């Protein structure tokens, strides 16, 4: 193990301060790995996308790795997984870009899912209200954050007709 | 044989279970011998068989004068998962505490000479209701709909208000809800529930479990099972009562449809004049359709995503109840 | 406790004195010789009980004299089942004849100056709710409250109200201690200088503490002595429950009676004196009511803890329990906490099961075998128990445990078969085993002993149903779960026509032929009957209903409680022109949609009851104003879940169950 996921740097307990505009490079790495990892292939769905599995290297590589009715559902066990992974039971590829989707909404922010609500509930409708991470100094004046904010705007919609996709996320980012 | 020392396990620890539950005051359970409860299931093997599930396995049986539902448990799915076998007994006896509400499944015993307690329970004239409707080979009116909705909505909440400590069990299906000559909805096996303890409704649920489809987003997205978590799960075990379709439904192309994913664009798009069952559409429904209506905007505003807006089932039960006044 | 067993003692010889089969000897004579001067003991053994106190010359000699009132009765139980040449205890007797008064010359002085209760039967409720300490002015209104309770606690005759002062101020109005001294104060009440003599044995034991948690820690040991000691023994025994479990009263009060600290010759038999002496346990406050039914009567009921390690050191200064320490009384089996394996002694008195409201006593297939060890083990209530093998071949020693008279067999499951060691036991004046749900066959040896006075065999569905011939025993006070019969088999309703001494009893109904044509009139002479139950629990065919319905019951009855009737109409039987002096009504969990005319029927005839429960049935409509034109007399009506029923008064009659209270 080389370092570490990613919550296991961001989310190490309240601490470990992340990096400037790398963060998104990091996305992109991990994007840029999972698009030959299972689009390159007739189709490979992840099945697995959480922040728990997309593991850090000495140059932060986000090289992801490592990964029938079922009733104890494991499957993204917070709002990682999908509204239609909630009524259908197939992972589709809709599934893995709205957890990519939750996963650029961490990075760009830095809060999880908890309940004391989650990050669909306050990510749209506080928005210019860009404004909404606040340990960051360097955060705000970006401004390519702003149209990777839309990009996750219009990656958490709900429905499966108007999604984006895997390829052409890393278009919208770089 | 070794099945006088499966009598004093299981014995033990449900004795332990239903004492630790409600204080040793029990229903008058009755006991039976492997020579009556095998030749009430015919060797488990028939058309006896009713339905499947994870855990059990629901049949017919007859013992001398009379018939019975009869549930088993497959004791190659749990034999080796201790919260299973924990669950199990917490499952029997949480079943015969409830029994005395005249609206569950009702016990008249169960039998232990087997590994896992084989357990009778009263005879419910129809089969299990499938994730459509009767299933002995046949359609079912839509007055006993109605009537079986309200009675799945006061016994859940007869599960949710009745005890001290409240007690949850996060999956309604309609798989699981029997039904009687009389055309009630005896619902069965309390037996995939949570005991949360008092005065706190709100507890993190330890695994995250049940039905998927029925799963109430909620419970599934922050992990904890709450006061609130059957009030999804029931609602469109609602919806299963009123459009007749599965909640893992597809329509030709890979099962991109759940029941809530339908209804709630198609009210302001097709007036819901379509999500009837449209098979009972052979039925009159003259003024009723009202409270189909009625009962729909009731089943989303239900199972909506803002958990605080849904009602809790004490007021499902009431309003459901009181859409009855069509009669 | 030696005021509390000298009772007992000579309660015990009262009642044995009058077979006279035995006269041709030397041993019956003296024991007129043997109560006379107990008779003349009990005079001045209860101060000299309380001189006990702070002083150590009569632990030496009158604690020796107790634990020898016990080897008295016992030779005396030899005596009576014996059956044959008992001429051997003749000088056992005179070991101690000639002994006694050796221990009465220091007993000359020590006054220098009646087994039952008076004030035990009227029970007077008292539970009434920094606020412990309350000022003079307030501490007084209350303490008159619970003191006097009788005219609802006023103050008549001022003479006793300076002295109803003087007790209050010294306790400095904390809380259970003016309680405790209220609860004394309800018994007497006559005259003031019974009260100076309790003020001073109040002020004495304060002269020496100077401290809060030793100021109250004996502002009631005085109260638990300045008590008639047949009630004295009563409550010393609940010490040997944990610290908070709430107690329930069908073990305890078993205990007392089967061992036998309850005193009947009146009538009055078994449980209306248990519950007489629970009640007025109650009234002196030493035991609070913690739950109550629909009709009043107590179920649960628990301790305070200052008051439960006095009883505890009582117990450590008295020889009775803990026994870290093997001279004491009775074994409390408690859950896993018996491990010791508390060894055979002859001593042992019995024991009692407890636990904590939620946990099992494991016990091991041993200690059963050292409770059938014992000879004289006169309680043996194992409740909340799981065993290893069943209990038939581990109780199957109860051959060399003859005098026994109480076991509780409930809530324990290897209980497959009654053991067949139950023969050539005479007295067992109490059995039950309640909601044990596992009972193959109940054994027809229970019809030889013609006294056992509980038969609880409630709410256990898995039994052959009865022995053959139940009316051949007269003494049954409390018959829970009869279940009659079929035609060739068991028992039947017209042979317990035959008992007339029943008050609560209880069976359950399945077939219709249980019930047969010319038995269904098999309770009308039933004379002192008082409470009827019913669990028609199971009706596959509709025959059960359909000749039910002219079961009468007696006209005098208390509680009436069917708990299921499958039928759809009222029993037909349920009327104020069938049953007049019923108080109490409970319909639990069934299908009767409407009922009969004939069960309101009040053209002249009401029903003069007082409670009514109707709990969990998914099948009445009934009007609130119609119960109240038909049923006059209430307090409460306690119905919680009954849907269709929503004209009635409380706030959700279908889901949750206001009590309904009548102001």
């Amino acid at each position: 193990m080389p370092k570490g996921s990613l919550e296991n740097h961001l989310f190490r307990r309240g601490a470990q301060p992340l990096t400037w505009a790398i963060r998104m490079k990091v996305a992109v790495g991990a994007a840029k790995g999972l698009t030959f990892l299972h689009e390159a292939k007739s189709q490979v769905i992840y099945r697995d996308f959480k922040a728990a599995n997309i593991l850090l290297d000495a140059d932060f590589n986000a090289k992801l790795s490592d990964f029938t009715h079922v009733s104890t559902k494991v499957i993204g066990t917070h709002g990682y997984a999908a509204p239609e992974y909630v009524a259908t039971g197939r992972l589709t590829a809709k599934s893995d870009v709205y957890s990519f989707g939750v996963v650029l909404l961490e990075l760009i922010s830095g809060r999880r899912a908890m309940d004391n609500y989650s990050l669909v509930d306050w990510a749209t409708p506080y928005l210019l209200f860009r404004i909404m991470d606040t340990k960051l100094g360097g955060q705000y004046p970006q401004k390519g954050a702003f149209t990777a904010a839309n990009l996750a705007l219009q990656c958490l919609n709900p429905d499966a007709k108007l999604r984006p996709k895997m390829s052409e996320v890393l278009v919208t980012l770089e | 044989d070794k099945a006088k020392r499966w009598f004093l396990d299981n014995g033990s620890i449900f004795l332990r279970e239903l004492v630790a539950d409600c204080n040793g005051k029990s229903i008058p359970i009755r006991s039976f011998s492997p020579e009556q409860i095998l030749k009430a299931t015919n060797n488990f093997d028939s058309s006896c068989f009713v339905s499947q599930d994870v855990y059990y396995k629901w049949y017919r049986g007859e013992i001398e004068d009379r018939s019975y539902m009869i549930k088993r448990f497959s004791e190659d799915e749990i034999t080796g998962k201790r919260h299973r076998v924990k669950e199990v007994y917490n499952d029997i006896v949480l079943s015969a505490r409830m029994s005395n509400h005249s609206n569950f499944l009702q016990l008249l015993g169960c039998c232990l000479e087997f590994p896992f307690p084989v357990l009778v329970f009263e005879f419910a004239e129809h089969g299990a209701m499938n994730q459509r409707g009767g299933v002995i080979v046949n359609l079912l009116p839509w007055s006993v709909r109605l009537k079986i909705g309200k009675e799945i909505a006061n016994a859940v909440t007869y599960l949710h208000t009745a005890f001290p400590k409240i007690i949850i069990h996060r999956d309604v299906k309609p798989m699981h809800v029997f039904l009687d000559k009389n055309w009630t909805a005896k619902l069965s096996d309390l037996s995939f529930s949570i005991s949360l303890p008092e005065g706190k409704s709100r507890i993190e649920a330890e695994w995250v479990l049940g039905t998927f489809g029925y799963i109430d987003p909620l419970y599934h997205k922050t992990c904890f099972v709450t006061e609130y978590t059957d009030v999804y799960s029931f609602g469109i075990c609602l919806l299963v009562i009123i459009t007749g379709k599965p909640a893992i439904m597809t329509i030709s192309d890979g099962d991109l449809q759940g029941i809530l994913s339908l209804v709630r664009e198609l009210c302001e798009n097709g007036k819901l004049d379509e999500v009837i069952d449209p098979r009972l559409m052979k039925d009159i429904t003259s003024g009723q359709r009202l409270q189909v209506e009625a009962c729909v905007v009731l089943a989303l505003r239900c199972c909506k995503e803002r958990d605080e807006d849904r009602p809790k089932m004490i007021q499902v039960a009431k309003e459901l109840k009181q859409i009855e006044a069509s009669l | 406790m030696v005021d509390a067993v000298v009772t007992v003692f000579l309660e015990k010889t009262l009642n044995i004195l009058e077979e006279k089969g035995r006269t041709v000897s030397d041993y019956r004579k003296q024991l007129e010789d043997l109560q006379s001067e107990l008779k003349y003991m009990q005079s001045f053994l209860k101060d000299a009980e309380r001189q006990k106190r702070t002083n150590e010359t009569l632990r030496t000699l009158v604690a020796d004299l107790r634990e020898l009132v016990y080897e008295a009765e016992d030779i005396l139980v030899d005596c009576q089942l014996a059956d044959g040449d008992d001429g051997n205890e003749q000088r056992s007797s005179n070991a101690w004849l000639s002994r006694l008064h050796p221990a009465r010359v220091p007993l000359q002085y020590k006054k220098s100056k009646n087994g039952t209760d008076r004030w035990s039967s009227p029970v007077y409720d008292h539970t009434q709710v920094r606020p412990e300490l309350l000022s003079p002015d307030n501490s007084w209104l209350l303490f008159c409250n619970v003191a006097f309770a009788a005219n609802d606690g006023t103050c008549e005759r001022p003479e006793l109200e300076d002295v109803g002062k003087e007790i209050v101020t010294k306790c400095k109005g904390l809380p259970l201690t003016i309680k405790a001294v209220g609860g004394l104060l309800l018994c007497k009440d006559h005259v003031y200088h019974e009260w100076r003599r309790i003020a001073e044995h109040f002020q004495d034991e304060l002269r020496g503490n100077t401290s809060e948690t030793d100021n109250v820690m004996s502002s009631l040991q005085l109260s638990y002595d300045e008590l008639p000691s047949h009630l004295k023994s009563c409550i010393l025994t609940l010490s040997l429950y944990p610290e908070d479990c709430v107690i329930p009263k069908q073990q305890l009060v078993h205990g007392w009676i089967g061992e036998g600290f309850v005193m009947w010759r009146n009538g009055r038999s078994a449980t209306e004196s248990g519950e007489d002496c629970f009640s007025g346990l109650t009234n002196r406050c030493l035991i609070e009511v913690v739950d109550k039914t629909y009709s009043g009567t107590i179920i649960t009921c628990k301790i305070h803890d200052m008051v439960r390690d006095l009883v505890i050191d009582i117990a450590k200064k008295d020889s009775f329990s803990n026994p870290e320490g093997l001279n004491c009384r009775h074994l409390g089996i408690s859950g896993n906490f018996d491990e010791k394996q508390i060894k055979v002694n002859h001593k042992l008195r019995g024991v009692v099961s407890t636990t904590k409201t939620g946990e099992v006593n494991k016990l091991n297939s041993d200690l059963a075998k050292k409770f059938t060890d014992c000879k004289y083990l006169r309680v043996l209530d194992i409740s909340k128990s799981i065993f290893d093998a069943p209990l038939s071949e581990i109780l199957d020693e109860i051959a060399s445990l003859q005098h026994l008279a109480c076991l509780s067999l409930s809530n324990t499951h290897p209980l497959i078969q009654f053991p067949r060691s139950m023969e050539d036991l005479h007295n067992l004046q109490i059995l039950d085993a309640s909601y044990c749900q596992n009972l193959k066959q109940l054994q027809p040896c229970i019809v030889l002993f013609k006294k056992l006075l509980v038969l609880d065999m409630t709410n256990c569905g898995s039994l052959e149903c009865f022995p053959k011939g139940i009316g051949s025993l007269v003494k049954l006070e409390v018959l829970l779960g009869f279940k009659p019969a079929r035609s060739n088999n068991g028992c039947k309703l017209s042979e317990v026509k035959n008992l007339t001494n029943l008050r609560k009893l209880g069976l359950s109904l399945t077939r219709g032929d249980q019930i047969e044509e010319e038995e269904l009139d098999s309770l009308i002479n039933l004379s002192k009957l008082m409470s009827i139950s019913i669990n028609c629990y199971d009706s596959y065919g509709d025959d059960l209903i359909t000749k039910i319905d002219a079961l009468t019951p007696p006209h005098q009855l208390h509680e009436l409680s069917l708990q299921f009737y499958p039928g759809k109409s009222s029993p037909s039987w349920l009327s104020p022109h069938k049953l007049p002096m019923l108080r109490y009504m409970s319909i639990c969990s069934g299908n009767l949609v409407k009922m009969q005319e004939p069960f309101w029927g009040n053209e002249n005839t009401h029903w003069r009851i007082e409670g009514l429960m109707l709990s969990s049935l998914s099948d009445l409509d009934m009007d609130w104003e119609v119960l109240q034109q038909s049923m006059p007399y209430l307090r409460t009506v306690t119905a919680n879940w009954c849907p269709e029923l929503e004209s009635f008064a409380i706030e959700d009659v279908g889901f949750r169950g206001g009590v309904w209270m009548k102001t």
